[PDB]
């Protein structure tokens, strides 16, 4: 059995996006399908339902008329056409199979789920990060501040992947600006500070930034 | 419509002990008579990133392959998910769900972590970089490294005046090996204001510390 | 009091319970399931199928008008009014050995209520009688005054 969601990235408020779910391991053409979203927070919310033949499609009141559920049984694929997107639609969209037997009314029991696809709606355009060092002053702490970037994510490695132990990369914090700020740190022995060269290698693919900054002691 | 509320927000139990999540519905989800009494309630396990899985349905029936340590229980309005003997693998978020009325609704879910011995945080302060100071902004950072429990108080102090609203916190997920947390506290100030003050301090209050710990610097340096 | 009847084609029969309208179709498709849905035992369970109380009675008349004996005959399955799928009441009228007899019952009853009724059922194949309140999502376009003009 397999459900693999595809599509979904970052969109500007008001634009459109299309999500697809590839299904295998069951009789797709006979089972009822669903779209359930998980907003950054905790809440798991139902979005849409579709019958084996598309005759009966039902939407949650939040999305009703903006979204459109469709399916292609020949390709065993489920679709959600999302238009007139809003910030409130920011969520991980999971595609799920209803436990309801063939031609039976929807049981609202979600037997199988896919890994989910992230959909981010924000008016913030793509911006590269500014990387400043967190200069050290029997163990010492070194770091990198990765301030003002969009969208997520950013990848931090130390000494180009050589430095691994005691690396703590904190989750991104969204600022008032609508831009993300992230911090990365590493604990190193005090004795090595004079000898060893410490460089964090920051990588933000959407803005195509690659930086690598050396952290020099005070 | 139906509101599922789950409690407690996150719990931590030692390896092997019993875990107990509570779920409460705003309206009964029980259908009775014939002979049959069914409870239209389901339980789900969601580990990080991974596909959420169906555990229990009919509030007590185990989905094929779910180990017997998972016990679904309750009736009408109050439900409980019990993990008889917690395993490292069982660390996840658990959601309860109602399917008695349309639309189907879910809980906020409990997060299940491991309960370990107290671990004091190691405290570190960092002044804003000159690189950033020429940029027109200033960022003072405070690190609390490898500690347990997650609960700790970070207070920022600029020239002995306490700071509020101007700071932001970030916390790592419980570590895979030692199951400790780490915390980042970022005090964000205008270049202007930063240059007008001298003492910058960060005060940590934790279970593992005998007394509050203070990490501070002067602007003069 | 009596609910006025009417038919359009071979699988399109109608009923009007005062103000409310109800669509009666035959299906081969087992839409409602046992163990998931509300079994109707007595006429009082019927109120759990319709938003209204002044609906319940017209249904109750028709079911008994068909030949349904509440005391012995098998409970009809119904879709709860909690599910926003609509209001659906179905009778297990299958030509399968179990509900073989009940099948003959409701069918003779139909042939008596509606002059234009013919047995659409297949021998040794599932057969159901589906009813939907007009205005409901499950009743669809069929309840529009376009199909309902052709009737009394
Ligand atoms: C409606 O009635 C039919 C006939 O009794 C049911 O179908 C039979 O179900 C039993 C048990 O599952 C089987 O042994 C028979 O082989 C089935 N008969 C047919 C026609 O194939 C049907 O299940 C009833 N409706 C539901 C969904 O409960």
């Amino acid at each position: 059995v397999q459900l693999v969601e595809s599509g979904g990235g970052v969109v500007h408020p008001g634009r459109s996006l299309r999500l697809s779910c590839a299904a295998s391991g069951f009789t797709f053409g006979t089972s009822i399908m669903h779209w359930v979203r998980q907003a950054p927070g905790k809440g798991m919310q139902w979005v849409a339902q579709i019958s084996h033949d598309e005759s009966r499609k039902f939407y949650s009141d939040s999305v009703k008329g903006r979204f459109t559920v469709s399916r292609d049984n020949s390709k065993n694929t489920l679709f959600l056409e999302m238009s007139s997107l809003r910030i409130e639609d920011t969520a991980v969209y999971y595609c799920a199979k209803d436990l309801s037997p063939p031609y039976s009314y929807a049981w609202d029991i979600f037997q199988y789920w896919g890994q989910g696809s992230l959909v981010t709606v924000s008016g913030a355009s793509t911006k590269g990060p500014s990387v400043f060092p967190l200069a050290p002053s029997g163990t010492a702490a070194l770091g990198c501040l990765v301030k003002d970037y969009f969208p997520e994510p950013v990848t931090v490695s130390w000494n180009s992947g050589a430095l691994t132990s005691g690396v703590h990369t904190f989750p991104a914090v969204l600022q008032s600006s609508g831009l993300y700020s992230l911090s990365s740190v590493v604990t190193v022995p005090s004795s090595s500070l004079g000898t060893q060269t410490y460089i964090c290698n920051v990588n933000h693919k959407p803005s195509n930034t690659k930086v690598d900054k050396r952290v020099e002691p005070k | 419509d139906i509101v599922m509320t789950q409690s407690p927000e996150s719990l931590a139990v030692s390896l092997g002990e019993r875990a107990t999540i509570n779920c409460k519905s705003s309206q009964s989800v029980l259908y009775s008579s014939r002979s049959d009494n069914k409870d239209y309630l389901a339980w789900y396990q969601q580990k990080p990133g991974q596909s959420p899985k169906l555990l229990i349905y009919w509030a007590s029936t185990r989905e094929s392959g779910v180990p017997e340590r998972f016990t679904g229980s309750g009736s009408g309005t109050d439900f409980t998910l019990s993990i008889s003997s917690l395993q490292a693998e069982d660390v996840a978020v658990y959601y309860c769900q109602q399917y008695y009325s349309s639309p189907p609704t879910f809980g906020g879910g409990t997060k299940v972590e491991l309960k370990r011995t107290v671990a004091a945080p190691s405290v570190f302060i960092f002044p804003p970089s000159d690189e950033q100071l020429k940029s027109g902004t200033a960022s003072v950072v405070c690190l609390l490294n490898n500690f347990y429990p997650r609960e700790a108080k970070v207070q920022w102090k600029v020239d002995n005046a306490l700071q509020s609203g101007n700071s932001q916190e970030s916390v790592t997920e419980q570590d895979s090996k030692d199951s400790t947390y780490s915390l980042s506290s970022t005090l964000t100030l205008s270049k202007a204001d930063y240059e007008k003050h001298k003492v910058y301090a960060c005060e940590v209050t934790h279970q593992g510390l005998s007394s509050p710990v203070t990490k501070s610097f002067n602007r003069g340096e | 009091e009596l609910p006025s009847l009417c038919m359009l084609n071979n699988s399109f029969y109608y009923m009007r319970g005062g103000v409310n309208t109800f669509l009666i179709r035959v299906s081969d498709i087992s839409v409602l399931m046992k163990e998931y849905d509300v079994s109707i035992y007595e006429p009082e369970d019927l109120g759990n199928c319709l938003n209204k109380s002044d609906s319940s009675w017209a249904i109750h008349w028709f079911s008994n008008a068909l030949g349904h004996d509440w005391l012995m005959d098998p409970p009809m399955l119904c879709r709860n009014k909690t599910k926003k799928e609509g209001s659906n009441i179905q009778f297990n009228i299958s030509k399968a050995d179990d509900a073989r007899v009940y099948g003959k019952k409701i069918r003779n009853g139909m042939r008596h209520l509606f002059r234009g009724f013919h047995d659409p059922c297949e021998e040794g194949k599932v057969c159901y009688l589906t009813i939907n309140q007009c205005g409901d999502p499950s009743s669809f376009d069929y309840c529009g005054v376009n199909h309902l003009s052709k009737c009394q």
